[PDB]
């Protein structure tokens, strides 16, 4: 039964998340368990087959600034590699690749097979054991049983998932993979809530009978970028172009006749995900965009993205056979939609802790998000904090000011809607200062503190601060006069000539000039090999007064952010504030003045009467 | 918004008197100090000098005192500033004061935290001080919906949607430029710009004229027809106001009269009789007069005692004192009862209180007239409410002056998202707030994003 | 009241507050602080102390100023006891101090009354204290606020040590009668009575501007029923004035409104559209509107422009034109002008303003402002100075009325005494807001309109 | 509810049955469909990852001889390969190899996925449509069903399977696949007869717990051998060797034999230990791990287990492989209760050409045993109906000199090219290398030889009963001692045929005419 070594941290499902949770905790020095349903499966992409975008390309290399392995694994797998918004700011570019599919399996499964102090099992798990809010040990299903001093959820979506095509179902926690089902119940039983979310994808086209002769193509990009800090564009893989047609009126009228074979209509996120939902909230258009992508450069399977859907099958084929190009198409997989189990993220710390239980945490879907890059980030401060924790050490989380997973927490934390939650850049408050190219500039030195940075990092980044440094300095050492001798052509290419002392560092406080112009010039001498470098200066240069503006803003709030709140407080026991707003701070729980202060419903009035309260009762030391 | 804050607030109650007092205590106190008085007295002295301004003008003339901490009420730098109690001058005064950087209005009741949490005020009373918080600002709430509550309140919406719209606009092309939604990021974009500017000063001028304020507290008096409520408003008056007969329903429209009582305002509104309207005007006046009825702040149900001799006011009119809002104080006033000869003076009845007075002659006038001072009101009337929101609309114009500008130079969307928030944020202050979660649901449902 | 009796007063406004501050002055002052306070601060010391009750229990804790005169605003001893704008407290403090004997709630104006008393300013700013402390508009606030500074006492004494120095110069010549009619030809007399004429009507057309802005003017809105009339009105106020609607005589009761259309007052008055109605309500309504025309300092008519295109006043009713009596000016405005799609401005029938406008679509109503703020005489051309008062007007219409006189005696009847007589009653007479000839009633009514504790 | 399309063949399940029966039929020159679990999982081993040996070994040639995918795809994923019994004759010679998971995988996906006539659709069965006893499509799990010509039944081991663990089981069809419960149920109604069958694997080592410098080493043959016949040497991936590890008497006191820890890819850190298979449980297991050299702090990633299926007994179906009680339905595969890869992959062919042939409607053909090795197998297990799972040995075909594994071309090519299942550089290849066998042969007996002689010296020094009369080349050859090589070195015998192929295959015709 029991098994003879205590591990320090059980990471239960290798999934998105779990894979980054268990390759944290083992680099952070502890013995790392971690259980998976199957192997093979180590890196599956069971939709879109696609890395990054707006708001997840920020994740990801979030995650590789702190050590992981999504970024690395997709330097070797993908087959086209896209810049977004690359003629606006750098601010709110984004980093967009085609994956393939087997490479990227074969990557992540290689990479986590041969990380010192981590083991795998392949078994499932039946259950857990607790004793006086504690949680030890996990039960698996042959019978043997493993002890732990914390525990790590990553089930995502195999919780009693139920497949739904047209108006029938059959269990499967997604196409060709079982259910979880009696985790489903050991866990309801607990002191949580949970509740059921559902989501569709379409099917999968033979390239060999589509006529790509009269479509159009679409390429990737010249000097093609990189996701890591690390890696270059030598690594890449061949790549591969994509086909883009339309739908036309034939599909509408077809889809409107048979809408009534449907789960929804017939008989809600803000936007709509299916085709049928296109079509019916916008009667109007006449015509909508498709995607069709190749799935690899060894398998002649294309997704088609833009047309998902959940009506039944005959509908499917009428609609794949009603476009240019697909007169006479395949199916090889059928579309379908999903419903699985989640939790609410209202009884879970910052860090990813049921403030209920002790040791238990939470991460991936079950978390009530959707997509690859809102798992890794979960994972990652999962298996840190239970890395923490079982160290007996003080865990950490990020603000809302250093980083777009402090954004997600919080959000998850004190939302409160429906919707599945995505990430979007518009959706965080910091963004000037929360770009990507900086995301190691802010975070890196932060997982050499904890041990999750090793040492081909460590010297990058110093070389990268020494740089930076160092042209910042020799910039702040320049000066310029309008009589000055090659001051003619600085003058002449230069609106507004020089009217008294100059200088590089004001020169170019400029709008319409560059770095690498100014650096193309005998003052201002050849600027840095090292441009990855080099265009720091630049954005500091150009952001700087924003950048001190929001600076000196989040300085005043960290008063209200280190206040914190026990769980055991009872606000019903609080004199001067409204029945609603009990009920609402009783439900919610926050942990501190300032994440209460960011719900709904509780206005200044309400957080000046629990300071004056906390100050009555002795729960603060101070509130400056 | 830190604990260190300088904030501007006024000490005196709101209506006339001899003596008004502004206070200030924060990091800025030094700094308020120097920028009002040009220097700085002898400290914890009675010092004398009159306010100037900017121009060299003088605004009023009074006794200042400053306070260095932590020997203070707050335990902070606090400047104490004594005039004249002028609700003009005082508003003239804090505008002066607030144009300052920096610097804002405090909220209700602040001043008892920070002298609370300095522990510069005894521990024994946190009860209280957990009220004297909470009314005050419910008293605030619940004005400022007469500061928005005419065409002014008019033009802000206007303003609040078409910013919301240009927001819709420029933002969606900065995080789904993948779809097809055909954006405005071409230069068109400046122009939409344009107009809401166009559209600010609209509002900055409808305020400027119509009405004048008329600071106090209101009062209702109401009845059925030929109750006296003609009688009652003309002798409190002290002029005539509406015409006093027989006639059922002889008033059809409202009327309001402004008094004095001893340094403390109120205001008398007068309506038609409440009863059944066979009439457009008297139906919609009898509409008009019971929506004035929830807004107001005191009420007198009447009660003719040539009617019945009935005191409870429920068993008189249950639908009346069922239909009214709990927290609406109710007082009884027993009319005709110098026909009917019931003895005057005041009564309690149920604990609230029944009078009997002759409205025709002027008996009992001077008790309900005792009983309305005694009844009292904390702050936040008025001039106070409505600088608020001309506040908050006043720094957000310069957001999106400092904003359009960026538009001159390289074409960069997130700065101009940056500043358009800002100023969503400043203007939030009035109408609600605007978290960035509806915005993204207006996108969703204005476009086929989808998936 | 008696100067010799102390007395107590609570200045800051009621209700409820941060501090409710109560001043007391007279003899008892010291005597009184010793009772509440056992002792005796320094002098405009911001001593923080707590307040004594008979018993000894402690009343309450604030801060307590000693001002010892004439350093003072009485000059008397007066004592500033601040504590909490807690009323219910403030009535137990007063009740302790009106207990000691001695002390008396001291009537309204008495505070500026004894500073009064004691020749402290020039008893017309005693005035200027109020009329400041209760204003209208912010342009008031400040006009009254530089006439509290002083302005207005510089001009009256001017004119009043020009009249002296006249009047000596007058009796001199009165004095030798053989050369006193060489004195009056030489026509030094002459040139001063005509500068001290043109500077004393300058100064009260001054005046005229002053007190403008105390109430504005009374504007009357006559026309028919359904005309309109409560539409406009209703416009120019901004918000929901009164009922508006199809039915006939949609409005009985008098109105009354205060606005502002730019930084200057003015009361618009609506009344019932005039027609023969069996009404008695109506009857007495058009009596009103009727009574108040004549008061109004101006007049306009609203009258559809679809109903009849005559411009001229007889022709739209050549009852109301017949009734009204002549002088007032008056302006005619079309309403309901979009239906009949007349071109929106200012025009002129009959000598009169006519203007076209719609209430409902709101088009014209700035034209409309616009011609109201023009037409009544004022501007900003001129800041700063001088708000006044109806016993101003009357004085100075006396004090011209009698140097005209005086002039008039001296060219006609060459009458040095009577010329004598007069420049020294009309001296008086310009002197008396002044205070030095003003007998005590006078005084004493005006002060009484203070606010009680002023 | 029905595809708007028909097909002419079915066949259910992509095992190793499953992938040979499809690319038969869709060679032969019809439209068929194959149906299966998981596309992701189509080339999976779900045990050993070896092929060929004693009897194993010519099952894979004659595949290949008719044109088979699993020799090809052997050949790219193979990273060992050996001879057994080289020394021996060429009846009893063998040929191994050992196996990648991941390239065999992707070699057989890739090669399957790009047949002209094939579709794939991944959608789990769960009922057939039989009328009046004939078979005419089939029901799937969604709903949607399809019209077809003939079926091919090739289930395996999810029909009614359960996993076994230690001391206790659950249901599955194998460790994470699950199974097709209510396929077996429908079949069920037809008397037929049920048998049962249980089989496990051992546990999966950590390659990274065991102990590689006290270990002996163990490398395949130098000149690597290869299977397909139209292959070569430079398809073969990077070869590494195996390890050799011994036993204690503790593990039997637990419970000589020396034993393999074969590598289970060439970039996987797994390994298979050959020959600790057990039905034990987990604690067994680790005790036994954990008593062997080399092995003493070892992990276990992969918990071993054992499993029990459902089968009809091949009793029921004609030589054809088709169902006698019910027409258009063929049975191939590990429903016909047979365990392998080999066994398995030949039964598929063979199903697939039946069903091609009857959708087409001509005629089958059962292989013979005086011609195939699969046509043996297929006749003991069927002919005898025997519920013993047949497994293939040299000693069962007696014909050992003519059914060899070095010439299943040579028999079988030639008749398969009239079904079609031969495709146009394989016939050209064959035909020259025919041809270059008789010129060769014909030349050599067209030589004659006399003791007279110049090199007659030499012929004697190296031949015992030196030059006595007229000889032939031939019948020199046929001398005991005379080699191939030796024959080519000489004055006459002039250079012999480059064609290694044809020079064996000639060796082998004069030494065994017999």
């Amino acid at each position: 039964m029991f098994y003879p070594d205590p591990f320090d941290v059980i990471i239960i499902g290798g999934g998105h998340a779990g894979t980054e949770a268990a390759m944290a905790a083992a680099r952070m020095g502890q013995q790392t368990l971690l259980l998976t349903h199957n192997i093979d499966t180590l890196g599956q992409m069971s939709c879109n087959p696609a890395i990054g975008g707006i708001g997840k390309g920020h994740l990801v290399k979030e995650v590789d600034a702190l050590g992981g392995l999504m970024a690395k694994a997709i330097d070797q797998a993908g087959i086209q590699f896209r810049i977004l918004n690359a003629s606006k700011g750098p601010a709110v570019r984004a980093t967009r690749a085609q994956a393939d599919r087997v490479l990227y399996r074969q990557a992540v499964r290689t990479a986590l097979e041969n990380q010192p102090n981590l083991m795998i099992f392949q078994q499932a798990v039946e259950d857990l054991i607790v004793e006086n809010d504690r949680v030890v040990g996990a039960v698996t299903q042959m019978g043997l049983k493993f002890r732990a001093k914390a525990v790590v959820l990553t089930v995502g979506t195999f919780l009693d998932g139920k497949i739904h095509i047209g108006l029938d179902n059959y269990s499967g926690g997604r196409a060709g993979d079982p259910p979880s089902i009696p985790l489903s119940r050991r866990l309801r039983e607990l002191p949580l809530r949970v509740g059921r979310l559902k989501t569709g994808t379409p099917p999968r086209i033979d390239a060999r009978t589509i006529d790509f002769s009269v479509l159009a193509q679409q390429h990737g990009d010249n000097p093609m970028p990189v996701f890591s800090f690390m890696g270059n564009a030598s690594q890449h893989p061949q790549q591969v172009p994509c086909y883009i047609t339309h739908t036309n009126e034939k599909t509408h009228d077809v889809i409107r006749s048979n809408l009534d074979r449907s789960p929804m209509y017939a008989g809600g996120p803000r936007y709509c995900p299916s085709i049928e939902d296109k079509v019916m909230r916008f009667a109007d258009r006449n015509q909508h965009q498709i995607f069709l992508e190749p799935e690899g450069l060894t398998s002649n399977e294309i997704y088609p993205n833009g047309i998902s859907t959940s009506l039944p099958f005959d509908v499917q084929m009428q609609i794949v056979r009603s476009m240019q190009g697909m007169e006479n198409a395949k199916i090889v997989r059928p579309g379908y939609a999903i419903e699985y189990d989640f939790f609410d993220p209202r009884d879970l710390k910052p860090t990813l802790e049921s403030k209920f239980i002790q040791g238990l945490f939470f991460a991936g879907q079950i978390n009530g998000t959707t997509g690859y890059e809102e798992a890794a980030a979960q994972g990652l401060l999962a298996g840190l904090n239970a890395a923490r924790l079982s160290a007996d050490k003080e865990g950490w989380a990020p603000a809302r000011s250093q980083a777009y997973l402090g954004v997600l927490v919080d959000d998850l934390c004190t939302l409160g809607t429906k919707e599945p939650y995505r990430m979007f850049t518009s959706r965080a408050e910091y963004r000037l200062m929360l770009r990507e190219d900086n995301a190691d500039l802010r975070l890196t030195e932060i997982g050499r503190e904890l041990g999750l940075v090793d040492d081909e990092r460590w010297a990058r980044f110093n070389e990268k601060l020494e740089n930076i440094e160092r042209e910042r300095q020799r910039l702040k050492s320049t000066w310029v006069t309008p009589s000055a001798e090659a001051a003619a052509e600085v003058n002449a290419h230069l609106t507004a000539p020089l009217s008294r002392e100059a200088s590089g560092e004001d020169l170019l406080r400029r709008p319409e000039m560059t770095y690498e112009k100014l650096t193309t010039l005998t003052p201002f001498a050849p600027a840095l090999t090292d441009e990855q470098a080099a265009e720091q200066v630049e954005i500091q240069v150009k952001y700087e007064g924003y950048i001190a503006r929001q600076q000196d803003e989040i300085e005043k709030q960290l008063r209200n952010e280190n206040t914190l709140l026990p769980a055991t407080l009872d606000y019903r026991q609080v004199s001067g504030l409204s029945n609603e707003v009990i009920a609402k701070l009783n439900d919610h729980k926050p942990a501190s003045i300032g994440q209460a202060s960011r719900i709904s419903g509780v206005t200044p009035a309400a957080i000046s009467i629990l300071l004056v309260w906390l100050k009555k009762q002795g729960m603060l030391r101070r509130s400056a | 918004m830190s604990d260190n804050d300088t904030i501007v607030a006024q000490a005196t109650p709101p209506g006339r008197g001899g003596v008004g007092i502004l206070r200030i205590s924060g990091f800025k106190a030094r700094e308020v100090a120097e920028t009002v008085l040009g220097k700085l007295p002898k400290p914890r002295y009675a010092d004398y000098l009159p306010f100037k301004d900017a121009d060299g003008s003088v605004l009023d003339q009074g006794i200042a005192l400053w306070f260095p901490g932590p020997n203070s009420f707050t335990g902070e730098d606090v400047l104490e500033l004594q005039g004249h109690g002028g609700p003009v001058i005082l508003d003239l005064l804090l505008k002066r004061i607030l144009t300052i950087p920096g610097l804002r209005i405090a909220r209700p009741g602040e001043f008892s935290e920070r002298a609370f949490l300095n522990d510069k005020l005894d521990l024994a009373q946190a009860e209280a001080i957990a009220d004297l918080i909470d009314a005050s600002s419910e008293q605030a709430a619940r004005s400022a919906l007469n500061s928005l509550q005419g065409a002014f309140s008019a033009r802000v919406n206007h303003l609040v949607e078409a910013l919301t719209h240009l927001r819709i606009y420029v933002e969606a092309a900065i995080d789904f430029p993948d779809e097809e939604i055909d954006f405005l990021s071409d230069g068109k974009i400046e122009a939409q710009l344009n107009d809401v500017i166009a559209d600010l000063d609209a509002v900055r001028a409808e305020a400027r004229q119509g009405s004048l304020l008329r600071e106090g507290m209101k009062v209702v008096i109401a009845g059925r027809p030929n109750a006296g409520k003609s009688s009652l408003l003309n002798a409190l008056a002290g002029r005539e106001a509406a015409i006093v007969t027989d006639i059922a329903g002889t008033t059809r429209d409202v009327l309001r009269e402004h008094i004095h009582i001893d340094g403390m305002p109120l205001h008398i509104i007068d309506t038609a009789g409440l009863r059944e309207a066979s009439d457009e005007v008297e139906r919609i006046g009898i509409e008009r007069a019971w929506q004035e009825i929830e807004q107001a702040d005191r009420v007198l149900f009447m009660v003719d005692g040539t009617t019945t001799d009935a005191v409870d006011p429920a068993e008189i009119w249950p639908e009346f004192i069922a239909r009214l809002p709990a927290k609406l104080p109710i007082t009884v006033v027993r009319n005709k009862a110098d026909i009917t000869g019931e003895t005057l003076g005041m009564s309690e009845v149920n604990g609230h209180a029944l009078i009997r007075l002759s409205a025709r002659t002027g008996e009992g006038v001077d008790v309900l007239r005792n009983h309305l001072k005694q009844s009292m009101t904390n702050m936040e009337g008025g001039f106070l409410a409505r600088r608020r929101h001309l506040q908050a609309l006043e720094q957000a114009a310069e957001h999106l002056q400092q904003g359009k500008a960026q538009l001159l130079g390289a074409w960069a969307g997130e700065l101009l998202a940056e500043e358009l928030r800002l100023a969503q944020q400043n203007l939030s202050e009035i109408t609600g707030e605007f978290t960035s979660d509806d915005l993204l649901g207006r996108i969703f449902s204005s476009f086929c994003i989808g998936k």
